[PDB]
This record gives structure tokens, C-alpha cells and sequence, in this order.
RNA sequence: UGUAA
């Protein structure tokens, strides 16, 4: 259900992390909330997000690290 | 170069009208209501107004105080549609606008700062994040020129005070980001000190 | 109401020229030459440009460094009568103009801030206190608008970096007031990002 | 040699002090330092000025019955 | 700057 999505650019919008979960066949996108630097507002480079399958659960955990997100592959993590 | 003048406090007299109240109740509220009108309408549009005088040949801004900590300036959401200067207009005629029959015209003019809400939170910048795509709130800054003489009403519930602008530098937590961030922004004016009399 | 252009970093290419050292070697020694030249010319007039690009969708600030501590912006001492505008493009030319021979026209247009210093030191603010009637230094912020492509050539002694917004906001610590201030004066711009 | 003067407002200007010295006669004055708030740049209310012997006493006797800004200097030695 | 309004 909740896993953490790290290694990111803090120019990866909710768009390409969306477009890119959608791709994968993860349709139960549940939310996507970024930790941001409050102080200036800039994105610290991972986010937690909801799903609603372990199908799901598995194919981000498994097929996610494998593509590049703007030249950086992302480090997926349960919670 | 924008040549801007300015006129002393007391060129100006304070009239009272009836109170005005905020739509929401509290903070939590405030952004419950941005929830659900961002799922209606998008992202909201908020204008304000940068009303300027003078005392003793240094910049004051016009603030509307509520209570002892809360210090705002006038103006507020704009309806679907609306365009930015005729909203702004119409928000200030409500604010501070004179009772009589007499027309009391607004000269809006110069844009000084736009200022966006990533999140249904109380963080607000500058810029947008690179990582933010669909921005809550734009908000938009105007400088409003007062003529050499006017009337204004303030409603029962709020307090006007001119702020001068060494109290607002470097003191965000005395007035918050925007509202202390105003000396740097108006520093591009060139003002003319006008005296009494 | 302004439309600015902002080209991607990638854009410009960044060269090297002959150092060239400031006036003055100490703090101690910039202090000094200020307190003698306010004696015979009076204010010392500064102007200083705010060259803008872009880099993921975002407003990014050229600025100068040769500490690993301290930046500036490209600018500096007007020569006494010199127009303000017309001097600016002289000290561009000075810090980022190239050698190769090619005309590089400075396009200089939007005032964007005004700051003053009441004494010989340190502490510059962007209003004349109202006990001062003749401060020290008048400096004058403007913003540079840049071709969609450029050569520049950046003197040995000094490095450029294209600083994003958001380091530079709220960061005086970081960058002074003056740089970590940009930030809310640039907003009143709608800048496009051509790609 | 030096003398305090306070009770000042912090839009009493330097050109404002150096006046009203010279309206008490005495025309040897070195340098008038402000003491001010380093964070916004405001006047603290007081300054420092450098001064003959005879125009020392002369201004601690003589300037605080001169009013600027509606309010009456405070004279004291180093 | 947030209901102490």
C-alpha cells in the first residue's frame, strides 16, 4: 500500500513520477506526497506513495529501479 | 524609471464603515474550502493592494490590522473570469472605499511580485518549484497610487496603520514573507517626499 | 505586463580571459579608498546586472565567485558623470565580454532594485534611513535580457555559476542580501522558457 | 574631544544637528556619529560628535533649550 | 504574522 520513492531530482514533477508509475501497468495510484525543504521550497528528492494492489506493490518495487527517471534510477522502499 | 509620489499620512482622513468578515472561521477551515474549490474551480487567484504614504521623507505601507499580530493587505480572491486590475478595483471599493456619493477612482498601475502555494499549506514563494506542476494559489501584487488627497472607510472590525518600511525588513516573523519581502520589491520607485500644506 | 526570454543554459558557452583584480586587496583596503574618494567625489555610484537563464523549467542567476565563500554580480564603480545605463555596458563588457572580436550588444532595460549605505561599512539596505541625507553608496540594480545564444569570457581569477531561485532565497548566510533578495523583485516578470 | 547627545528622533538627520550647533555658535565641529540598529538601518535616538574647550562647555550649556522635532537634546560627556 | 479578533 505505502512505499517511499527515492533518488529523485528535485526537477521531477508529480507528472513524470505519475507518467512513469502509469507505464509500468500501476493503475491504483491511491497518492503521490513529496517532502519538500519548507525554507525554500525545493523538493528533497524522494516522495511517498500510495497504491492499492501488491501487484501493484511488487511491479513498483521491482520494475521501477530498472528505468531512469531524468538520468537517475530511483530507489524504491516499503513502509 | 518609475517616478511614484508620495503624500504624508495626514493628507489623507479615516473614515469607519460597517465590519467585514473573512469567509472562513479559522486556519483549518481556510484551507478546507481551497480543497473543495480547487477541485470546482482550479487554482485560486488572489490579488492585494500596495498602498504607499510617507512620514519624515521615508516609505510607509498601508496595513490592515486584526487584533494585535495579524497584519494584512487589502484585497482578496478574484471570481472566475474577472480580470486582475477590475477585481483588485472592486476589492478595494469594498475594503476601503469611501461611503458618500462622491467617486473615489483606484490607480492601479504597476505589478510588484507574484507569489504561488505549492500545497494546501501556509508555505508561499517567490517562483514556482521545479517539481510543482499544479500550483493552489497565485497570488499578485499591485501598487496602488494615492492622489494628494483622499477619503477612505475603514470597516468597525479592522485598524489601518502605515507601516514604515525599516519595521518590515528582515521581519518575517513580525509580518510574514510577502508583506516583509515589500522593501526590496519597492526599492525600483522613485519617490517624491511631498510636504504638507 | 513584462515579458522576458530565458534560454537554456546549455545555450552559452563560457571562456576564459587575464585575470583582473579588484582595486583593493583587503576589506580593510576597500573601506579606506571609500572614505577617501567620498571626500573629493562624494557618493560612489554601483551598477550591477542580473543576467537570467533557465535550467529545468526554472529561473537560474549568473553570478561570479572567487572564494569558495564569496559572490557578486557582474558590475561595479561608475566613472563620475557617467549615465548609469551606458556605464553598465562598460563593465559587463569588462567582466564577460569576449575576445573573440564578435560585436556582444548588452541589452539593459528594467531597473530592479536600489540599494544604499548609510556609513563605511559593511550594511547596505534598500531605502535611505531617514536620519541619512548622504549616504555613501548608491547601488542600482538592473535586469540584462540575453540572446538566445552567447560566448562569454569569464577572467581567471573569477568562476561562474548559474544559481538557481530557491538557493538563493531566504539565504543571506549563503549569498549577502543583496544576491539572496532576487528572488522577489525578478517575480514581477513572466518569463518564457523556449526550449 | 567628545560629547553624547541623546533624546534624538530617529528622523533627526545629521544636516538637522549640525544646524542647530551652528545657530548656538560654534563653528568647529570634527564628526557626528549615529548609533543605529545594524539589522534595518533605523537611528538608536542618539549620536556621538566630535568638537576648542569653549565650544564644549558652550553646547552642554546651551543646546538642550533648542527643541528639534519637538523634543528637547540630552547633553553628556564621554 | 493567525482568531487571544
Amino acid at each position: 500500500i505505502a512505499l517511499y520513492i527515492g533518488n529523485l531530482t528535485w526537477w521531477t514533477t508529480d507528472e513524470d513520477l505519475t507518467e512513469a508509475v502509469h507505464s509500468l501497468g500501476v493503475n491504483d495510484i491511491l497518492e503521490i506526497k513529496f517532502f519538500e525543504n519548507r525554507a525554500n521550497g525545493q523538493s528533497k528528492g524522494f516522495a511517498l506513495v500510495g497504491v492499492g494492489s501488491e501487484a501493484s506493490s511488487k511491479k513498483l518495487m521491482d520494475l521501477l529501479p530498472k528505468r531512469e527517471l531524468h538520468g537517475q534510477n530511483p530507489v524504491v522502499t516499503p513502509s | 524609471e518609475r517616478t511614484i509620489n508620495l503624500y504624508p499620512l495626514t493628507n489623507y482622513t479615516f473614515g469607519t464603515k460597517e465590519p467585514l468578515y473573512e469567509k472562513d472561521s479559522s486556519v483549518a477551515a481556510r484551507f478546507q474550502r481551497m480543497r473543495e474549490e480547487f477541485d470546482k474551480i482550479g487554482m485560486r487567484r488572489t490579488v492585494e493592494g500596495v498602498l504607499i504614504v510617507h512620514e519624515h521623507r521615508l516609505p510607509h505601507v498601508l496595513l490592515l490590522q486584526l487584533g494585535t499580530t495579524f497584519f494584512k493587505l487589502p484585497g482578496g480572491e478574484l471570481n472566475p473570469g474577472e480580470d486582475e486590475v477590475e477585481g483588485l478595483k472592486r476589492l478595494m471599493t469594498e475594503i476601503l472605499g469611501r461611503q458618500d456619493g462622491v467617486l473615489q477612482d483606484w490607480v492601479i498601475d504597476d505589478c510588484i511580485g507574484n507569489w504561488w502555494r505549492p500545497n494546501f499549506e501556509p508555505p508561499q514563494y517567490p517562483y514556482i518549484p521545479a517539481h510543482i506542476t499544479k500550483p493552489k494559489e497565485h497570488k499578485k501584487l499591485f501598487l496602488v497610487q494615492l492622489q494628494e488627497k483622499a477619503l477612505f472607510a475603514v470597516p468597525k472590525n479592522y485598524k489601518l496603520v502605515a507601516a514604515p518600511l525599516f519595521e518590515l525588513y528582515d521581519n518575517a516573523p513580525g509580518y510574514g514573507p510577502i508583506i516583509s519581502s515589500l522593501p526590496q520589491l519597492l526599492s525600483r520607485f522613485n519617490f517624491i517626499y511631498n510636504l504638507e500644506h
